RNA sequence: GAUAACUGAAUCGAAAGACAUUAUCACG
RNA sequence: GAUAACUGAAUCGAAAGACAUUAUCACG
């Protein structure tokens, strides 16, 4: 859920 | 294919320069905030791990600062001369992950359990900040790689791994969007130095938001 | 040594392509 | 300029293996540490951080275990050819990617073997959830060894620069000039074929499964304390 | 020389009245901060220590308001006989509750005033868990005056003796040895010579004491008030 | 009732005597530990607790070392004089000291043996400076043993009050009609019958047998002040 | 787990019965 | 000094019944 | 640089003696 | 009441099995 992507942040282009 | 111009020495030292300036900003709110936690004897621990940290990216940032680009680049492909470039950024980015973790969410709450002293934490707005900061400088590390090929799965970023493999399984974010390859340095030389001012952007609300807290802290704890 | 201690938690064999006194 | 073989493509994989093999020993020891600190309420954050920690090792695994070595590899064809692949651009990365883990298992072993022992021993009164010494003893040799193999795959080939220096092998250097044997000092010697690096690759190879299996065994004797000290009943 | 009335019984109630509640403000405040502490790991054993001393003004409030006066006091065959008690008598259990719990009082402010005040910064930095500096000057005062109360009670029906002195009383005369006054402790006690001159002095006495602990519930609710809009 | 003789004057002295050795021993043994901790920076404020506590204690054993008993005891001229003390009066402040003690000891022995202990722990990482196990039980079965020789005093003489109550004594009570183990035999020294006494030669008597033990108790405890004093000696006090 | 010792688990006493 | 009267209150500080001056 | 001050009488030292003219700590 | 949630694959249980329909904590 929300767990696993709290490892990835704390948090709510070129060549893109 | 594509190939180095006498221009190339510089291209590689602007987008170090960054890199130098993404690892100082940390360095030196890190400072602040070690010598402030000297006065805290429940901390005294989570200091010591600040340290290691704080001495990793000091190292980096002698490591960049002391690297001379034109003693590596001749004649070469242009592959070949960023790719070690791009491969110290995804070392980097690895190590902000791990930091930001700590520094943004074990610690701050191990702080208001240890201490319940808000003044000792971080500011909602330097954590945007360092996740915003982190998001685009992996972001341009992919693009970097993505664009001229140059990847593998030992380059593969955690963070954008953990996107993909979640998307699969559940079926808008920045990391999964595509990066589309360069055929000239003309071309990579263009878009480095659109993102190297998007990436300045990011690292001054950075400095900015990291001046907040500091001063914060000088006015709450003080010299 | 107390700057050491972040390197290590710790207070004589030939390694290969290591030349040995260097 | 040394080349390539069809040999070569092995060469990597069983180098890469070894790294598989000292990532995987922390994963196993982690996951079970992780486990039991589930049960004491006043290591939740420091759990937290040590999974972001083994995350980041088990993707580190993944990431070389689905490497295919061959995919990035031009070969030889059965000698000459001026297209193949330099020797030097093939163990570069690989190269570059231990460097990345040593420089990890550098931030985590402080937090593991130091920082977070003294946390256990001032949070909990006791000395159940503790590493042993001797797997402190094993870890840090173990970390030693990859160290200095890793700076012998780079300086070997002159293959170094400022971007790929280990923050340890500066810092010993830095310690000897400021101060008037250390390992990470000693000299590494040059290597001139392929044939070479292969010998004295494998060789290492066999001193680094020593050091893992030490390891291993060190991880089993904890993860017993853990259990006969925590994890059972009374 | 010196006799017990039928109103004595209720003089004895009334002054264990301000006993009970000088150890109910604190244990009411103590309650309250014990609870805030509950959230605060690195505090968990300074709690245990306040605990400690809370149950026992807690034991000592319930055995005070438990305590019935007249069962103790014989009045006598009314006022005639040798079998009735003397005032001295009946005087000296209070006098001596009095010291018992004074006693406590200063242990307990040490510990809670000064040395948990300098670790609750040490591992905190946090005021918010501070006492205010008004709540230590009435904690004090009121120490001070209770101290001074009891010192009264004894001399002025000279019933003192080695075993009823108070550590701070003796410890202002020895100092001034080793050194008219401006200090409470060591101005003279002039003694009672009737039961209808203590209860005078006695009831001065209760309400300058009560004036007193207003003031201390008052700092009490100040510091109470700061700990709930900051944690609570 | 009961009445005063000449020689109650030194059955006074006597008891007053085994507080006075009680109150040493804890400040003999706090005075070394205060001074080891003279060198442990982050017990600084623990420290002065301490010294707050042992001051206490010393003023107390001053206190009932200075204590003249004949000059708070009148005696009888042949026997009967209706001028005379009451055995009754002369023991009352002697228990209300002990009572005083006690309570105090009762604070003291939390904070050192329990709080301080796991705060030790937590701040140094190590055992040097912590009591062993079987000091701890020497102070608890000390301790014990003066709360219910106080309370054998008071209850004899039948001179007790809700005033002279000790918490320790109060609590076991009323843990035993909560729980039902005042029924029958119990096990538990505190909820214990106090037999009356009904003659001054029959307190003395029994006085000099709780004399005995609690002397037992207290060489006890001091041994083990003694091993717990060589302990801070050999693991912390000496450098190499 | 003791306010009142630290010593949970603690032959004949003066003046005393066996009984409550 | 002022350390030996710190145990005795937390005070610089230092009319009433019964007492003379 | 920081921290440590019960006239307490202990502590450290085989002793002489030491004890804020001291001691301990430190990415510092 | 509060606290604890890596799809991690360990942990606990001799077994059956357990694992937020859970677990732990809390001034007599
Ligand atoms: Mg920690
Ligand atoms: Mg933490
Ligand atoms: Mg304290
Ligand atoms: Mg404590």
């Amino acid at each position: 859920n929300n767990k696993r992507r709290s490892f990835y942040t704390a948090s709510p282009l070129p060549g893109v | 294919d594509i190939k180095v111009t006498p221009g190339t020495s510089e291209l590689v030292e602007q987008i170090l320069a960054l890199l130098s300036r993404y690892l100082s900003s940390y360095i030196h709110v890190l400072n602040k905030f070690i010598s402030h936690l000297r006065r805290v004897a429940t901390l005294r621990f989570e200091r010591t791990t600040l340290i290691k940290f704080v001495k990793k990216l000091r190292f980096y940032n002698d490591s960049v600062l002391s690297y001379n680009a034109s003693e590596f680049i001749n004649a070469d492909s242009f592959d070949k001369v960023i790719l070690p470039i791009a491969s110290m950024f995804v070392k980097s980015v690895e190590t902000f992950d791990l930091l930001n973790y700590y520094l943004t969410q074990s610690l701050q709450k191990e702080i208001l359990s240890k201490t319940l002293n808000e003044d000792l934490t971080l500011t909602a707005e330097s954590i945007l900040a360092i996740d915003d900061t982190y998001n685009h400088f992996v972001k341009f590390s992919q693009w970097m790689i993505e664009s001229l090929r140059i990847g593998s799965n030992l380059l593969d970023l955690e963070v954008v791994q953990f996107a993909i493999k979640s998307a699969d399984e559940d079926g808008d974010n920045i990391f999964l969007q595509e990066i589309l390859p360069v055929n000239s340095e003309e071309e990579f030389q263009t878009l480095s130095a659109a993102w190297h001012s998007i990436l300045d952007g990011k690292l001054s609300a950075l400095d900015e938001e990291f001046d907040v807290v500091a001063t914060k802290w000088h006015d709450k704890f003080g010299k | 040594n107390k700057r050491r201690s972040f390197y290590t938690a710790s207070p004589s064999p030939v390694l290969p392509g290591v030349k040995r006194t260097a």
